[PDB]
RNA sequence: UACCCAUGUCGAAGACAACAAAGUAUUU
RNA sequence: UUGAUGUCACGGAACCUUUGUUGUCUUCGACAUGGGUA
C-alpha cells in the first residue's frame, strides 16, 4: 500500500486511462484495442508491505526467498526494485464582452488564437495593431469598458501567471472554455459515433491447457544496450484526453508536460521489425500456451525502458483538410487540426535481452543496425513523415549469469537497474554494436527532391496570422526544431500538402476498368492507388517528409480588393491582404527534401511507371503548390529527383494570326465634353448549366495548355506598391512607388485576372459576379409642397 | 441521381398533417446530406431551389423539432419493414448497407425499438468461422439489449422490446457468452403473452418449455403453418415439440 | 423599400449570392439545405464556370507579368544617375462612385443600368502639367489625394495564362477577350477616369498538352477556336448582339490625332472657369431624371 | 395651406462567404 | 485491501485514410444638412 494510506477523489486523480491497440502486421492497421490506467512513478514511486515467516522455516528457504525478491525485476507492468480561479473569470468576462458588443461570430477564432499564446506570455505584447498602427484591431480591441487586449495584458502581468507552466495552463483552460461556448452557438457539441467496432477486446486465457515441463538449460546470459533515440522528423504518439475537446488529434505527454516515448510502442515496433526481418507474420491469438514462433521467442527475452524528454514546450498545431476531387474544393466536414511533436528531441534508450545464445540473436542485431542507420520508423502518421528516429551513441556488454560470481554480483546490485547502479554499469559498456552475420538490407529507400518556383508561395496559416505583429489576413506555414530547450522557426511546405498533390497527380491519369481512380470507393479494391498510397484498410508504401526552403527568404505582403461590377469601386467589405514568400524569375524559391519508398515498389516497373508519369506532369507545371494559384502563386519551374537509379526519373523529360481590324465607329466633336464612364446594358438571357465540368480527370475532347501573352502600354500606367504609403517624403499626403518584386517591375496576376474577367463576363453576358446585393439606397427629400411635403404628416 | 430535384418534387406535394408526405421529404433530405458527406459525383450539382420564399417557408416548417423527429421514426420503421421483406433477395454487401443506413439515420419508443431491431439484424449477418466467433456479433447483440432496456425500464409489458431483448439474449448464449441477468423473469413475462409473432418465437417457447416444464404452448407450434421457406428448421422445432 | 438586388433581373444577380428575399434565413442555420436557398435554380453561367466560385474551383490561372526592357518613366527621376526609378506625379481627388446618380429615385421604373466601363482619352497630359482635369487650376496637396510613380506609354510586359479542361468555344472567347481587335484597348490600374491605364494584349504562343509526355504547338488552331466562339454567341443570341457593339464602342481607342475632352462636371457652374454646367444644373437639364438612364447607357453621349 | 430653396463640403472599404471533423469490408 | 501447491499480460504500436483549400482588379464624383416666407 501507499505509505500512510492517503485517499484521493478517484482513479482519475492519480492516473490517466489510455488506449492500447493491436496492429495487424500485413495491413498495418489496428485489429482491436483495450484500455488501462497508467500511474506515473514520479508521483507514486513507492508501496510498502510485510512478509510474515514461520520460525520453523529453514535457512535455505529464507535465502531462496531473499534472492528471488532481488531477482524479481518487474511488477504491474513496470520495472522495479524491491528492498528490505482565473481562467473561469477571464472566460466569463470575455464572453460578456463578445455578447454585449454583438461580436459572437469571432468566438471560435479567439478560442484558437488564445490557445496559441500558451507557448509564451511575451506574445501578448506582440499582438497586431490596425492598419493605421493604432489599437483598433478587429479582434483584440473588441469592447473598446476594457478590451480583450487589456484583459490579456493584465493577466500576463499577474504575478501568479509569471511562471510559464501557469501561463500555459491558463491559456489552455481559457481556449477550451471559449471553444465550448462557440459550440453552443452551432447547436451544441455533438460528434458522430461509430456503428460497430467500438468495444474493447480482452484476451481470454485457456482453462483446458495442458501442463508441460521444459529444461531450457543452465546457460543464461544478459546483454545490455544503452544509447539515445533522436527525432529526425516530427513525431506523433496518439492519445486523446476525453476532457479536451478543442484539438482533434493529440500527442502523448507526461503529467508535467514532457514528451513520452512509451514502452508499448517500442515493443510493438520491435515485434514488427523482427517479423520484417524473418519475413513471416505471426498469426497467434491471445490466450493459450505461449506462441513458439521465432519472433515471439525473442520478444519473451526483451526488456525496454519507458522514456521521456527534458524538452517540454507545447506542441505545434497543424491545419489539415481534404479536397473533393469533383469540385476541387474542400469536402463537407473535412477540416481538422493536429498536435505534432518537434524534431530534435532526444530520448534515453535502454534495451536488455536474456537468452541462452551467446549474445543478441542475429535478427535483433540486424534490426538495431537498421535503427542506427536512421530507419527507426516508430510513431503514428508515418505516411506523412512523422516518427523517424536514429539510434545514436550505442554501447553494449553481455553479463554471464551462469557464473555464480557474476550472479551474486548481479543480485547484490539489483542488476544495476536503478539510476545510480545504471551510472555504474555505463562505465563498463563497450562502444558500438555487435555486427550481424545474416544481414538483410533495410526495406525503405530515400529519394531526394528539389523543386524550383519562379513565383510567390503560400501554405496558409490564419491562426498564426491572427497573433503575429504583421497583422495580415493570412501568413505562411512555419515549424519548430528543438535544440536543448530552445525552439527555432523554419519556413516549410507541409508533408500532408505535398502528399496530397502527388496523390492527385497520380490518380487523375490512371483508370481501373475504364473508371478514373479518383472516382472509386476502394472497397475490396486492388488498384495501384491503394497499392502505393494506401487506403482506409491498409497503410501506404510511400512516406513524405516536409520540404524546406534554401537560403531562408523573408515574406512580403500584397493588398487585394474586389470590384463591384456596377459601381466600379471597392465592394463593401472585401478588402484583404496576404503575406506570401517572394519568388521571381530572377530569384526563384528553392525547395528541398526527401520521401521514402519501400523497395518492393521500386522493384515493380508498373508502379515506377505510374509515379514517373505523375512527376512528369508536376515537372510540366500542371500542379501548382500551395494556395491561391489562380492569381499566380505556387508555379513549379522544375522538379527533379535523385536516388532511384533512374527507375522513376527515366520518364521525366506557325505564327499567331493577326488580330482583326475593328468595325467600331465613334464620332467625336471637338468642342463637346464627354462623361468619363458609361454603362453596358446586358442582354436579358443568361445561359446556365446545372452541372459543370468536373476536375477529377482530363476530359476527352477538351483542351489543356498555356497561353503566353504580350502587354503594351498606350497611355501612362499606375500599378502602386501600397506596402509603403510615404515613398516620396523629403493624416498625411500619401505617395507610392510602382509595384516591384526583388527590384523587378511587375504587374500582379490578380490585377490581370480581374481585368480580363470583366470583359469575359460582358462578352458572354454572364451574371454580375461581384455585386453588393443587400445594400439599401436612399435619397434626400426636397423642399416641394405638392409632390413631397404634403404627404408627410405629424 | 440529382437529389436536389427530388427535394423540389417533395416540397411541391407535401402537407404537414400527412405521414407519407413527411416520410418522403425526410428521406429526400437525408439522401441529399448523405451525398454531400460522401463527396459523390452528385456534388457537382450547383443548382438551387426555385420559388425561394415558398421553399424557405416549407423547409422552415418541416425543420420544426417535433415534425422532423416524428418523421424520423416513421422513416426508420418503413425502411426496416422493406428490409425484412427483400432481405433474401439481397446480397450480403447490400443487406449490410441497408441496415447501416437505417442505424446511421436513427442515430421515443418507436425509434428505440426500430434501432434495437436494426442492430439485432446487423448482428445476424456475422457467421462463425472455424472455432471462433466475430467480436462484432457480440457487440451488436449487446447494443440491441442496451436499447431495449430503455423501454423495458418504464414498460415491462411491451411485447416487441421484450421479444427483441430475448432474441439477443439467446444469440449471446449461442456465441458462448452467458445469458444476461434477469433472463428468467423476462422469459416468464413472454409466456404471459403467449402468442407467436415470428419464427424466432418458436425457439423462445421451447426454452420456456424446457425451463418451467410446462407443455401448454406446444400445441401452438404443432399447428404452425407449413408455407415457409426455411421448412427444415420449422420441422426441427416440430420434432422438439413432439 | 427594396434592397438593390431587387432592382435588376433575377437572372443577372450573382449565381451564388446573398439572401435578398423577405425573411430571416438564419432559421435554417443548422442544416445543409440552407445553401440551396442561395443558389440560382439553373446553375452556373459561363463566367462562373470558367473563373469559378466558392463551391467550384476555376479553370484558368493568371501569372505575374514582368517588364521586358529598361523602364520608360512619365517623369524623370530626382537623380539623373539612376534610370530605374521615376519621378512623382500628383493626382486630383479620387472619390467613391455614387449609385444614387445612376438610379435617380425610389420609383420601380429605375433599374440597375448595366456594367461600368471607363473611356480612353488623354487627360493625363493635363495632370502631368500639374493642373486639374476639369477646372484647369493647379492641383494642391491634401490628405485625401495621392502622388504616384507612373510608367509612360510604350512599355512592354510578358505573362502567361494556364488553362485546363476548356471547350473550344471557351478558349476562343477567352482569346477574344484577351486580344480584342486592332483599334481596341483594355483599362488597367489606378485613375482610369483620368486617362491612365490603356493597355493592349497580343498572344505570342499557345501550347497544348496532348498527354503526360507530349506537348504541341497550338498556334495553327486559333482561327478554328475563334470561329466556334462566335458560333456559340450566335446560337445563344441570334442577331441581337447589341451589347457587343456597345462594349466595342467603349473599348475604342482614339486615333488619328483625335482629342476628346473627358471630365466630371463641377458641383455648380460658378465653380468652373470654363463655363459649363455643374451637377446641380445638369440634374434638371440634360441629365434630368426621366432622361438620365438613357444618356448614361449610350456610349460617348456628351454632357456639355 | 400655399409658395420658395439655401450653403459648400467630404474620403470610403480594412475582410467576407464555405467547410469546424469524417471514415475505418469478415465473405458462396 | 490478497489468499496460497498453478497469473507468458515486457501476450496486444491508438494504428490506418484526408492538399488550409475555393471565390475576390488597391480600386474610385456628386453628395451632405433642414428649414424659411406669407
Ligand atoms: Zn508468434
Ligand atoms: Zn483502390
Ligand atoms: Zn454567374
Amino acid at each position: 500500500s501507499l505509505p500512510g494510506k492517503p485517499d484521493f477523489d478517484g482513479p482519475k486523480a492519480i492516473g490517466s486511462q489510455r488506449v492500447l491497440n493491436r496492429v495487424d502486421f500485413k495491413s498495418g492497421k489496428a485489429h482491436d484495442f483495450f484500455k488501462a490506467y497508467e500511474v506515473d512513478h514520479t508521483r507514486f514511486p513507492r508501496f510498502e508491505g510485510e512478509i510474515t515467516i514461520d520460525n520453523k522455516v529453514s535457512a535455505e528457504a529464507r535465502k531462496l526467498l531473499c534472492d528471488s525478491l532481488k531477482f524479481t525485476d518487474r511488477l504491474c507492468g513496470a520495472l522495479c526494485v524491491i528492498r528490505f480561479n482565473l481562467a473561469e473569470k477571464t472566460a466569463e468576462q470575455i464572453i460578456s464582452i463578445l455578447d454585449d458588443n454583438k461580436k459572437t461570430e469571432y468566438t471560435r477564432l479567439l478560442a484558437d488564437a488564445i490557445r496559441s499564446l500558451r507557448r509564451s506570455s511575451k506574445l501578448v505584447a506582440g499582438l497586431p495593431k490596425d492598419h493605421d498602427g493604432k489599437d483598433d484591431h478587429y479582434l483584440w480591441d473588441i469592447g473598446k469598458s476594457v478590451t480583450i487586449r487589456q484583459i490579456l495584458t493584465t493577466s500576463a502581468d499577474t504575478k501568479e501567471l509569471k511562471n510559464a507552466g501557469k501561463w500555459r495552463e491558463f491559456c489552455e483552460k481559457l481556449g477550451e472554455a471559449l471553444y465550448l461556448k462557440s459550440k453552443d452557438m452551432s447547436g451544441g457539441l455533438k460528434i458522430t459515433r461509430r456503428i460497430l467496432g467500438d468495444a474493447e477486446f480482452h484476451g481470454k486465457p485457456d482453462r483446458l491447457e495442458k501442463s508441460r515441463s521444459v529444461s531450457i538449460g543452465s546457460v543464461l546470459k544478459e546483454t545490455v544496450v544503452c544509447g539515445e533515440l533522436v527525432a529526425k522528423t516530427p513525431f506523433f504518439f496518439g492519445a486523446i484526453d476525453e476532457d479536451a475537446k478543442q484539438t482533434a488529434l493529440q500527442v502523448l505527454l507526461t503529467p508535467d508536460n514532457k514528451y513520452r516515448l512509451p514502452r508499448s510502442a517500442v515493443r510493438g515496433i520491435l515485434r514488427r521489425d523482427l517479423q520484417t526481418y524473418f519475413d513471416s507474420p505471426c498469426n497467434a491469438e491471445l490466450g493459450g500456451r505461449p506462441c513458439m514462433c521465432k519472433t515471439c521467442r525473442i520478444m519473451r527475452g526483451i526488456t525496454v525502458m519507458d522514456a521521456r524528454s527534458e524538452y517540454n514546450a507545447p506542441p505545434e498545431i497543424r491545419h489539415r483538410t481534404r479536397i473533393n476531387p469533383f469540385t476541387g474544393t474542400v469536402a463537407e466536414g473535412a477540416l481538422f487540426n493536429m498536435e505534432v511533436a518537434p524534431e530534435g528531441i532526444v530520448f534515453p534508450f535502454q534495451l536488455r535481452y536474456r537468452g541462452s545464445e551467446d549474445g543478441l540473436p542475429d535478427a535483433l542485431k540486424t534490426v538495431l543496425k537498421w535503427w542506427a542507420e536512421g530507419q527507426a520508423f516508430m510513431s503514428g502518421a508515418a505516411s506523412t513523415g512523422k516518427g523517424r528516429f536514429r539510434m545514436e551513441n550505442a554501447k553494449y556488454e553481455t553479463l554471464d549469469l551462469s557464473d555464480e560470481n557474476q550472479r551474486n554480483d548481479y543480485l547484490k546490485n539489483w542488476g544495476w537497474r536503478d539510476e545510480k547502479g545504471l551510472e555504474e554499469l555505463k562505465k563498463r559498456l563497450n562502444s558500438g554494436l555487435p555486427e550481424p552475420g545474416n544481414y538483410r538490407d533495410p526495406k525503405w529507400h530515400e529519394i531526394n527532391v528539389s523543386i524550383e518556383m519562379a513565383s510567390p508561395f503560400i501554405n496558409g496559416d490564419p491562426i498564426r496570422a491572427a497573433v503575429d505583429k504583421r497583422g495580415t489576413a493570412v501568413v505562411t506555414f512555419v515549424k519548430y526544431k528543438a535544440e536543448g530547450e530552445e525552439a527555432k522557426p523554419v519556413c516549410a511546405y507541409k508533408a500532408e500538402s505535398f502528399r496530397g498533390v502527388i496523390r492527385s497527380a497520380v490518380a487523375r491519369i490512371h483508370m481501373e476498368d475504364g473508371v478514373p481512380l479518383t472516382e472509386l470507393t476502394h472497397s475490396d479494391c486492388e488498384c495501384l492507388l491503394c497499392q502505393i498510397f494506401g487506403s482506409e484498410y491498409e497503410a501506404g508504401k510511400i512516406r513524405f517528409e516536409d520540404l524546406v526552403f534554401e537560403s531562408d527568404p523573408e515574406p512580403v505582403t500584397f493588398d487585394h480588393v474586389a470590384i463591384d461590377r456596377f459601381t466600379g469601386g471597392a465592394a463593401d467589405k472585401k478588402k484583404f491582404d496576404d503575406s506570401p514568400l517572394p519568388g521571381s524569375p530572377a530569384r526563384p524559391l528553392m525547395l528541398k527534401g526527401s520521401f521514402w519508398i519501400r523497395r518492393d515498389v521500386l522493384e515493380d516497373e508498373e508502379y515506377c511507371k505510374a509515379l514517373g508519369k505523375a512527376l512528369a506532369d508536376v515537372n510540366n507545371g500542371l500542379y501548382p503548390l500551395g494556395g491561391k494559384s489562380a492569381i499566380g502563386y505556387g508555379q513549379v519551374k522544375s522538379l527533379g529527383i535523385k536516388g532511384d537509379d533512374k527507375r522513376i526519373s527515366r520518364l521525366m523529360n506557325v505564327a499567331v494570326p493577326e488580330k482583326p481590324k475593328t468595325d467600331a465607329e465613334v464620332r467625336i466633336e471637338a468642342e463637346k465634353v464627354y462623361y468619363p464612364h458609361y454603362f453596358v446594358e446586358p442582354h436579358k438571357k443568361v445561359e446556365r448549366e446545372e452541372k459543370p465540368c468536373g476536375h477529377q480527370k482530363f476530359h476527352e475532347g477538351r483542351l489543356t495548355g498555356k497561353i503566353r501573352c504580350k502587354l503594351i502600354t498606350k497611355t501612362p500606367l499606375i500599378v502602386p506598391d501600397t506596402s509603403n504609403d510615404d515613398f516620396f517624403r523629403p493624416e498625411y499626403h500619401k505617395s507610392y512607388a510602382f509595384f516591384r518584386l526583388h527590384k523587378q517591375i511587375m504587374i500582379p496576376g490578380s490585377e490581370l485576372r480581374g481585368m480580363v474577367s470583366s470583359v469575359y463576363e460582358t462578352v458572354t453576358n454572364s451574371c454580375f459576379r461581384i455585386f453588393d446585393e443587400t445594400k439599401r439606397l436612399s435619397w434626400r427629400m426636397d423642399a416641394d409642397h405638392q409632390n413631397v411635403l404634403q404627404d408627410f404628416l405629424p | 441521381s440529382n437529389p436536389i430535384r427530388d427535394i423540389q418534387d417533395r416540397l411541391k406535394t407535401a402537407k404537414f398533417d400527412n405521414k407519407d408526405d413527411m416520410m418522403n421529404l425526410a428521406s429526400s433530405l437525408y439522401k441529399y446530406e448523405k451525398q454531400l458527406m460522401d463527396s459523390s459525383e452528385a456534388t457537382l450539382c450547383q443548382q438551387g431551389l426555385s420559388n425561394r420564399p415558398n421553399s424557405f417557408s416549407q423547409l422552415s416548417q418541416f425543420r420544426d423539432s417535433d415534425i422532423q423527429s416524428k418523421a424520423g421514426g416513421q422513416t426508420g420503421k418503413f425502411w426496416q419493414n422493406e428490409y425484412e421483406a427483400c432481405k433474401n433477395f439481397q446480397t450480403h454487401k447490400e443487406r449490410r448497407e441497408t441496415l447501416e443506413q437505417i442505424i446511421r439515420f436513427l442515430q421515443d419508443d418507436l425509434l428505440l425499438k426500430t434501432l434495437a431491431r436494426a442492430y439485432f439484424h446487423r448482428g445476424l449477418l456475422y457467421r462463425p468461422k472455424g472455432f471462433s466467433v466475430p467480436a462484432r456479433k457480440v457487440e451488436a447483440m449487446k447494443k440491441a439489449i442496451a436499447y431495449c432496456e430503455i423501454i423495458l425500464d418504464k414498460n415491462e409489458e411491451e411485447s416487441e422490446a421484450l421479444r427483441i431483448w430475448l432474441y439477443a439474449a439467446m444469440e449471446l448464449r449461442r456465441c458462448g457468452e452467458e445469458y444476461p441477468e434477469n433472463f428468467a423473469e423476462k422469459l416468464f413475462y413472454l409466456a404471459n403473452d403467449g402468442f407467436i409473432s415470428e419464427l424466432y418465437d418458436i425457439r423462445l417457447f421451447l426454452e420456456y418449455t424446457e425451463r418451467e416444464e410446462d407443455n401448454n404452448f406446444l400445441d401452438m407450434i404443432l399447428q404452425e403453418n407449413q408455407d415457409r421457406e426455411r421448412l427444415f428448421e420449422l420441422c426441427l422445432y416440430k420434432a422438439r415439440a413432439c | 423599400d427594396r434592397m438593390i438586388g431587387k432592382r435588376m433581373s433575377a437572372d443577372l444577380r450573382p449565381c451564388h449570392g446573398d439572401w435578398v428575399e423577405d425573411g430571416d434565413l438564419s432559421a435554417l442555420n443548422a442544416y445543409p439545405e440552407k445553401r440551396l436557398l442561395l443558389r440560382h435554380p439553373k446553375g452556373l453561367c459561363p463566367a462562373c464556370r470558367l473563373f469559378g466560385t466558392g463551391s467550384y474551383k476555376g479553370r484558368v490561372r493568371f501569372g505575374f507579368a514582368s517588364l521586358e526592357n529598361d523602364p520608360e518613366w512619365l517623369i524623370p527621376g530626382k537623380n539623373p544617375g539612376d534610370p530605374f526609378h521615376g519621378g512623382p506625379v500628383m493626382l486630383s481627388l479620387l472619390e467613391r462612385p455614387r449609385p444614387t446618380w445612376s438610379i435617380p429615385g425610389s420609383d420601380n421604373k429605375f433599374k440597375v443600368p448595366g456594367r461600368k466601363f471607363y473611356v480612353h482619352h488623354h487627360a493625363w497630359k493635363t495632370i502631368k502639367d500639374g493642373n486639374h482635369p476639369t477646372t484647369g487650376k493647379a492641383i494642391e496637396q491634401s490628405p485625401n489625394n495621392r502622388t504616384v510613380e507612373a510608367l509612360a506609354g510604350g512599355n512592354s510586359f510578358s505573362f502567361e495564362i494556364a488553362f485546363e479542361n476548356l471547350k473550344e468555344w471557351e478558349l476562343g472567347l477567352l482569346i477574344h477577350s484577351l486580344q480584342l481587335e486592332k483599334g481596341l484597348a483594355h483599362k488597367l490600374g489606378m485613375a482610369k477616369s483620368m486617362g491612365f491605364g490603356s493597355v493592349e494584349i497580343d498572344v505570342e504562343s499557345v501550347r497544348l498538352r496532348k498527354d503526360w509526355k507530349q506537348w504541341r504547338n497550338g498556334n495553327s488552331e486559333i482561327p478554328n477556336w475563334l470561329g466556334k466562339g462566335f458560333a456559340k454567341l450566335k446560337e445563344w443570341f441570334r442577331d441581337e448582339l447589341d451589347f457587343i457593339e456597345n462594349l466595342k464602342k467603349l473599348l475604342w481607342f482614339p486615333e488619328g490625332d483625335q482629342a476628346p475632352r473627358v471630365c466630371y462636371p463641377m458641383l455648380r457652374k460658378k465653380d468652373d472657369p470654363n463655363g459649363n454646367s455643374g451637377y446641380e444644373e445638369l440634374k434638371d437639364g440634360e441629365f434630368k431624371k426621366e432622361d438620365r438612364q438613357k444618356k448614361l447607357t449610350t456610349p460617348w453621349t456628351p454632357w456639355a
